[PDB]
């Protein structure tokens, strides 16, 4: 089993389509029913979802905001009667430290909800992290969840999709600030998937819905082998073990247009697609650390294997001198249909991503020099008398960056 | 009430069998159509094999069986009801119907610590139906067949 | 068997609407006839109702009012022909002296009704009151009941349903005196449920009609098992026995419009809540003394075993040092629609209980110490001498405090 943490609009949002791509990948009405066609289903459902004694099913998750405009278009969707309205916690009334003033200030109610719903698995693995870094509210609100939340469950898991703002692009005049703060408390207490907006909609090219779409079938098939069981890779611990920041791509990103190009698709194809830096939906001989490829559909082991030996030989990928990749196989939902012949998804760990940071450190530095909008910051308690966190934050991002 | 003898059954012939046979014959004394000339067929047909083959004789005695607790089964549960009848064990016999018992030993305490005589197994037997009508349980029926007995003097 | 003694406007409805929950819950017609669905009905009639010769059944109470109108007003009801001419009383023409002036004055007829209605049961168990301790008609005519109760028949039980004033809201002006009166009867008297028009607003939010539609319900829930025979807790008396102040809180407490969210909700989930403050509809390492949980529907003994060594690994209650709970379960009755899988009402004892009194002593001693509003009270007799009658009470509240 498994908790959602949303927050923000882009949280939010996210956990609006992921939750749509859920319920579409295992039958699941858009009211919380069963349909007639799934009642023998075999996936597994506890994973995401705990059923109701009505026969509908329940989404894991919370939703959290500083607004209530998004949440209350949510409510208004067709899909609005699914989640838990106990759950739901809106705000009765950007920045990081107002952000993180409020989490001080409503610990209280969030953790009930949280508690009432880690209460009700038997077996929970770990927790989801949903929000972008940038916005006042994902950024303060994450940084005190996750603070508040390792320190009372030190024993689960902590995974996220954090969203990173658009360097190319000049959106949140503030950013440096809440990225390198959140990214303090993401390396003190995360235990693991870096998103950026300029590399995801460059893709995309080449609205909001349409993004985040891609991002949830990121999220879904990240998840899906655990969703349907098989022989190995049967728990979240298994795939961080194999890896352990981290970057991922997906094959077939493809419009529902574009079924047209019905291109035989074999798995050497997929899994080579998944290597290229175009692929990587993020945007010094900078190597990889790791790679995990999941593949969708029919797949012979001796594909993969010779899949394997060519790559190799022919070198296409660079890894450390000091230390000497993974290819799992899941079962498609028996209920899309099967567009693709055959699908991949990659998540790695490579050592170029530090250049995210080194982008912002170098933002933050060219901030910092002039105490540009620090104004709102000295409002709040804890930027009341000094800033000392922020220099702590920054010199915690250079050790980062140095071990990398 | 029929019995199995042990001492003179045949060799080859098991046991098993040998039980079976003695359950579907006492369901009949005791239980005092198409369902019985067509077996009579069935077992002159045996007479006439040359050889005795077990793996035949369990053959007509099995659906013989069956058929009999079939109907057994039948008159069992629908016509004779079981479950009325259980429901009323479970009351009486298991406390199921505690709040009788309550009222009970409120009234027939003083005359139970005292030992036992000739005279207490009637003392009971109206305390006992003075309380199911404590508990405006009306009932002619069952209410009688519900005796209290007083193991005295053995 | 149980008699209800209802005084007071607040009594005088909490009596109403209990007795709506009543015919309710046992297919009684608002005229006293048995509909033809309950014709065979196996519940128990006898511990609220008796049945009459016409086959309408009356309830065993007993109506007591200063003022006309509220019962005028109840006998304009749908439900007025139900109740009993003879033992509703009416005085023919705001202070606990004037109150229980009238008492005395008052004793001949009342004890009358109660005889009258005391002969009819065979197994009579105890009394059940329900009034306010603010008002002068409830304080000064319960103050007077017990008294004369607990010296008529010491030989029965005596319950309250006691409704404390708000305080939050600064209604009754001379609310210290007669709270105060009425507690010191209630410690001397009183065999054994509080309640708060705060905190059960605070939940109820979180008219008078609804409020009390509460508190029956949690009355109703309380005396199920003594309605509806089982295996175990057959009797008043037994629950007493495994509590000896109390409070109480029930899960369900549902509006008929938000029967929306279905939740599937287990006897864990449910006696989970019956813990929190927030469900604790009343407003120094403060612990329990007894904690009961009755519980209605479906119900597995495994399952209640799971939760009470779950909840009791999870330490999440207090327990006093010097001394070594209770989960009980009963049957809904089949009419009412079960909207609910399982329920759970919870009553216990716990220490902080205390502090309400140490309010009220400190309203009280807020007061004595100018003599506030005393000219009323040294017109009755009780007070026409002195006031020694106050600071008996106030050291007797004192003490009881103490010993908590």
């Amino acid at each position: 089993e498994i908790i959602t943490l949303q927050l923000g609009q882009c949280g939010n949002q996210i956990g609006f389509e992921f939750w749509k791509q859920l319920c579409a990948e295992h039958g699941i009405s858009p009211e919380g029913i069963v349909e007639e066609f799934a009642t023998e289903g075999t996936d597994r459902k506890d994973v995401f979802f705990y059923q109701a004694d009505d026969e509908h099913y329940i989404p894991r998750a919370v939703l959290l905001d500083l607004e209530p405009r998004v949440i209350h278009s949510i409510l208004n969707s067709p899909y609005a009667k699914l989640y838990n309205p106990e759950n739901i916690y809106l705000s009765e009334h950007n920045n990081w430290a107002s952000g993180f003033s409020q989490g001080e200030k409503i610990h209280e109610d969030i953790f009930d909800i949280i508690d009432r719903e880690a209460d009700g698995s038997d077996s929970l693995e770990g927790f989801v992290l949903c929000h972008s870094i940038a916005g006042g509210t994902g950024s303060g609100l994450g940084s005190y969840l996750l603070e508040r939340l390792n320190d009372r469950y030190p024993k689960k898991l902590v995974q996220t999709y954090s969203v990173f703002p658009n360097q190319d692009e000049m959106d949140v005049v503030v950013q440096p600030y809440n990225s390198l703060l959140t990214l303090k408390r993401l390396t003190q207490n995360a235990d693991c998937v870096v998103l950026d907006n300029t590399a995801l909609n460059r893709i995309a090219t080449d609205s909001f819905s349409q993004i985040n779409q891609l991002v949830s079938t990121i999220m879904s098939a990240s998840t899906t082998t655990l969703r349907y069981p098989g022989y190995m890779n049967n728990d979240l611990i298994g795939l961080i073990a194999s890896l352990i920041f981290l970057m991922t791509g997906y094959t077939p990103l493809t419009t529902d247009q574009s079924v047209a190009s019905v291109r035989k698709t074999t798995v050497l194809d997929v899994m080579r697609r998944l290597l290229q830096p175009k692929n990587v939906m993020v945007s010094t001989n900078h190597c990889y650390i790791a790679i995990l490829n999941i593949i969708q559909g029919e797949v012979d082991p001796t594909q993969v294997h010779k899949s394997l030996q060519r790559i190799r030989e022919r070198k296409l990928a660079n890894f450390i001198p000091w230390g000497p990749i993974q290819v799992a196989l899941s079962r498609k939902s028996p209920y899309l249909p099967s567009a693709h012949r055959v699908s991949g998804l990659m998540m790695a760990n490579h050592t170029s991503i530090s250049s995210l940071f080194e982008r912002t450190c170098r933002q933050y530095d060219k901030l910092r020099k002039r105490e540009a909008f620090l104004e709102q910051f000295r409002k709040e308690d804890m930027f009341k008398d000094n800033f000392d966190e922020m220099d702590t934050s920054r010199e915690i991002v250079q050790q980062l960056i140095d071990e990398y | 009430q029929f019995s199995l003898r042990v001492e003179i059954l045949p060799s080859y012939i098991p046991v098993r069998v040998a039980e079976k046979i003695l359950f579907v014959g006492e369901s009949v004394q005791m239980f005092e159509k198409n369902q019985e000339d067509t077996f009579a067929a069935e077992l002159h047909r045996l007479k006439q094999q040359p050889l005795f083959s077990l793996v035949d004789f369990e053959q007509v005695v099995d659906r013989i069986r069956s058929t009999v607790a079939e109907h057994l089964w039948k008159l069992m549960v629908e016509e004779s009801d079981l479950l009325g009848q259980l429901k009323i064990i479970k009351d009486f016999y298991l406390l199921g119907r505690g709040e009788l018992f309550q009222a009970f030993i409120d009234t027939a305490q003083h005359m139970l610590k005292t030992p036992p005589t000739a005279v207490t197994e009637h003392d009971v037997n109206v305390a006992f139906q003075q309380s199911a009508h404590k508990v405006l349980l009306d009932d002619d029926n069952l209410l009688p067949l519900l005796h209290l007995t007083i193991e005295y003097h053995g």
